[PDB]
């Protein structure tokens, strides 16, 4: 194994991935000491996993993530080598809508992270709430920055 | 009492508008006052129709 | 790196990313054999014109001694095919020396990159480039997500961000007094944020959105059929489409097949001037479309340079051979005599009315060049670096060019000031066009019927001439796109 | 020589293994794809003409192919397989944030 820390940041993850794909990169771009990574386990963030998936599926290196659950990573046209051991977030937005329907609320607010995780999930929840006659007062986007 | 529309504000936000004489509203969260049938008027509370 | 490139050696190398092809071959790899390189299909003449704009700008800078004297700009320009993978191969070529130095001799050091066109493609390219602080000045990536400097440190654009465009769509809908509209967006980093901004604006302006459907160029027949069913079931005549040409082509073709008429199309800038949608045989569907277009620019001598193309004469442009082979349907299929006239075949390469994205590429190249000029013509104690130190133009680095690009303020050939704000963005007006059928020919004439003033305050930005709008392409009556008819007095 | 259990951090003070189990499953799924490459009968393979890959000189795309056709068993005796989008559908647990009485 060769395991690097991403720090929940796309930059660190792409340096680590460039380390991962070094042999394939030099083969496709023109020393055997560089190891050949056969597959990658990661990453946590969905934007980080998106960048890493672009780079890895460029060389068809399988990438099995464990925490990234964005629905955008289910697009096999863009992400050919991406796999998930975590469920997609299509069902979690529907589950939140069902929770709001169960407790007989119709006036709610929404906050989401300004990344590939929060935005698709909150859009799916907005769709489900509109189907279930729930009025969303506000929709806000936040980030750690 | 039926549901009246607040302009510029979504459907979940409504006003309570009392039903007029002749019409009534029997259920809650009703969007329309229903007229009592022929040979029938509405009681004081507009919750039912009496002959 | 990738082949079919356009490369010229020089003291300073500007990378390029252009969509010479509209897409790649839709062949899902079964992985029973080693996956080969995907092929690029649907040759794009407009993207080739954009590449020619980059080359023309670089040649102009190399010829004029007033800008960067005795310093030659070279280029390595690749084809992205609107695909993330191809642009990432090109970007890996751009960062070869940088990644060798960071991770681990004659490989050119890309000082800056011009591109790409797609917001998702530019997002991937920016993710890769920001590792090494290589400036990337896009010409057609208008997604708000690319304004995040915490994730895209070295990203710049000569195109306006698309929040003003969504606000303009909402203002247009409010102007004609509609409250019952449907929204369509491409499922990518361009359509989704723009349609979300439009949704916020419409909620602010009390416009009910009936349906919000996502589309893509790879959408299955089931998804396209479902979206067409949603459109047909809805009574919303006005449909706001915030998408691009290739991503909207399947939906438009399917709607043309079933002859859905009377829909009012509000076009985003990506497809409002698209040859893939503005086809003569789609006018009974997309006629009368009201779309946005960027500022038209002027590049004196650009058309002559475009008409000076030749596969053998142009040795630094490897795309010229395929351009010739698709222009005249020849092979160098009848043989390419090489004496064919560019002014004989009607293509978007020459049959253009305005230079909007081409002017964006021109501005990108000149922004890079003026950053290099500021690096060169700088007094020793007034540099934009530590203790006022100056960069060395003989050994200039990418991050220094990025620093000078952030604090860039230069003048256009049009006399317009060009700077990039703290978000690495450019602010620009819009022109509102209406798709008119040509009387003389069958082509879709884009008639300018209004403008949007981003500098004006809210509520005064829009200007439309309704007398110049032909609704659905034939009608002078503003259509009715309200869910319910007006309640009368009493 | 400090004792790991002395300091309360999320490293040991955990109640359930949810994402840790996801990492475990990712590793075991890659391992089982590699095993399917290894336990491959000559005429029965996922590649052209039913050919099988060489475990000694295996390539990433071959492991991707076997991962797309991977259907193995957990240590909890539950089958793991990936759909056409490489997803693993699973249940959710609705939890409530309370306050510890002690
Ligand atoms: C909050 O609003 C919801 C709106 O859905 C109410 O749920 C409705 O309650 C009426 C009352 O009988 C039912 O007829 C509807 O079928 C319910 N709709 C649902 C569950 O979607 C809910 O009762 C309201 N609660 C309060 C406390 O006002
Ligand atoms: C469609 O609905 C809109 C939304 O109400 C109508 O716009 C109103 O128009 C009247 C008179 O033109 C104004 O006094 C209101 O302020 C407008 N409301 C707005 C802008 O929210 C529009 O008239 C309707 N069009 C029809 C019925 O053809
Ligand atoms: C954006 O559009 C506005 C309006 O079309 C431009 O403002 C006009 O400028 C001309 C001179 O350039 C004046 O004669 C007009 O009176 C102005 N119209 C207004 C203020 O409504 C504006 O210049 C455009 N932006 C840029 C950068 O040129
Ligand atoms: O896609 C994403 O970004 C999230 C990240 C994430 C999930 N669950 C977590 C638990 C701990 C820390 C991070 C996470 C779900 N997928
Ligand atoms: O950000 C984006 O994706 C769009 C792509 C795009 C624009 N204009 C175009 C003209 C032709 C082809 C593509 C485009 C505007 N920015
Ligand atoms: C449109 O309405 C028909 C009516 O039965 C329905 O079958 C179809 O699914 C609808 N289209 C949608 C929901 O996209
Ligand atoms: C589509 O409908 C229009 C009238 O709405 C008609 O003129 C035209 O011939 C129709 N085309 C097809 C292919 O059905
Ligand atoms: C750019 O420079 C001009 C001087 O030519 C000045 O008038 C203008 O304010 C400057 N703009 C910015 C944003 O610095
Ligand atoms: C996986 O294999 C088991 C048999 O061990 C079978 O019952 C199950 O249907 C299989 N699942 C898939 C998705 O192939
Ligand atoms: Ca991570
Ligand atoms: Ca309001
Ligand atoms: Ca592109
Ligand atoms: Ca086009």
């Amino acid at each position: 194994y060769r395991i690097f820390d991403t720090c929940n940041t796309v930059s660190k993850a792409l340096e680590a991935t460039l380390s991962f794909v070094a042999q394939n990169k030099i083969d496709s771009l023109n020393s055997e000491h560089i190891p050949s990574t056969i597959a990658v386990v990661g990453a946590t963030g969905s934007g980080v996993s998106t960048a890493v998936a672009n780079l890895l599926g460029l060389f068809y290196i399988p990438q099995v993530s464990y925490a990234s659950s964005s629905r955008l990573l289910s697009n096999k046209n863009q992400f050919k080598s991406f796999l998930r051991t975590i469920p997609n977030d299509e069902h979690q937005a529907t589950a939140m809508a069902d929770i709001i329907e169960y407790f007989r609320w119709n006036w709610v607010g929404t906050i989401a992270a300004d990344d590939d995780y929060g935005r698709p999930g909150i859009e799916k929840f907005r769709e489900e709430a509109e189907e279930r006659d729930i009025c969303i007062d506000f929709s806000e986007l936040i980030s750690q920055y | 009492t039926r549901k009246g529309i607040i302009e510029g504000e979504p459907t979940c936000c409504f006003e309570c508008v009392e039903c007029p004489d002749g019409e009534y509203s029997d259920e809650t969260d009703a969007s329309a006052c229903n007229k009592c049938p022929d040979d029938f008027w509405s009681n004081e509370n507009h919750t039912s129709c009496i002959a | 790196g990738p082949d079919q490139r356009a490369q010229k050696k020089g003291d300073i190398i500007l990378g390029g990313l252009f969509p010479i092809h509209f897409g790649v071959a839709a062949k899902d790899q079964d992985l029973k054999s080693r996956p080969e390189s995907v092929e690029c299909i649907r040759y794009n003449f407009r993207g080739f014109r954009w590449l020619q704009a980059m080359i023309f700008a670089i040649e102009e800078i190399n010829s004029s001694p007033a800008l960067l004297p005795n310093l030659t700009l070279g280029y390595r320009i690749f084809d992205t095919c609107n695909t993330v993978s191809k642009a990432l191969e090109a970007t890996l070529s751009f960062v070869a020396q940088n990644k060798i130095d960071s991770l681990n001799e004659h490989i050119p050091s890309t000082i800056a990159v011009v591109g790409a066109t797609g917001s998702g493609v530019s997002t991937a390219v920016a993710n890769l480039l920001g590792l090494f602080y290589i400036p990337q000045v896009s010409y057609a990536s208008s997604s708000r997500l690319l304004s995040n400097k915490n994730q895209f440190k070295s990203f710049l654009r000569t195109i306006p961000n698309d929040e003003h465009q969504a606000t303009a769509m909402a203002d247009i809908i409010e102007y004609f007094r509609w409250n019952w509209v449907g929204t369509i967006a491409a499922d990518d980093d361009y359509g989704r944020p723009g349609i979300e901004k439009f949704r916020e604006e419409a909620e602010e302006r009390d416009i009910c959105i009936d349906f919000s459907e996502l589309i893509s160029q790879y959408s299955d027949e089931e998804e396209i059929q479902h979206v067409v069913e949603v459109i047909q079931n809805s009574t919303a005549k006005v449909i706001v489409v915030f998408s691009s040409g290739p991503d909207l082509e399947p939906l438009i073709k399917e709607i043309v097949r079933r002859n859905i008429t009377g829909k009012i199309w509000l076009a985003s800038e990506a497809w409002a001037s698209s040859s893939l949608i503005a086809m003569p045989q789609y006018f009974h569907v997309v006629g009368g479309t009201i779309g946005f277009a960027l500022k038209a620019g002027q590049i004196p001598g650009f058309r002559e340079f475009l008409k000076k193309v030749h596969p053998r004469k142009s040795v630094h442009n490897g795309f010229a051979k395929e351009f010739w082979e698709e222009t005249f349907n020849c092979h160098l299929r009848p043989l390419c005599t090489g004496d064919e006239n560019i002014s004989s075949v009607e293509t978007p390469y020459i049959d253009y009315t305005h230079l909007r994205i081409s002017y964006n590429v021109y501005l990108a190249v000149y922004s890079i060049a003026h950053a290099l000029q500021d690096i060169y013509t700088c007094l020793p104690g007034r540099g934009l670096f530590t203790n006022g130190s100056c960069a060395d133009i003989k050994k200039v680095e990418a991050w220094q060019v990025l620093k000078h690009l952030r604090h860039l303020n230069f003048t256009n050939n049009m006399g317009e000031q060009v700077t990039f704000d703290e978000c690495g963005d450019l602010v620009g007006n819009y022109s509102i066009i209406n798709w008119h059928l040509s009387p003389e020919d069958g082509s879709i004439v884009f008639k300018e019927v209004g403008y949007y003033n981003v500098y004006a305050k809210k509520g005064e930005r829009l200007f439309i001439n309704e007398e110049k709008i032909l609704w659905s392409g034939f009608s002078r009556e503003v259509p009715f796109s309200n869910c319910s008819r007006d309640c009368l007095a009493g």
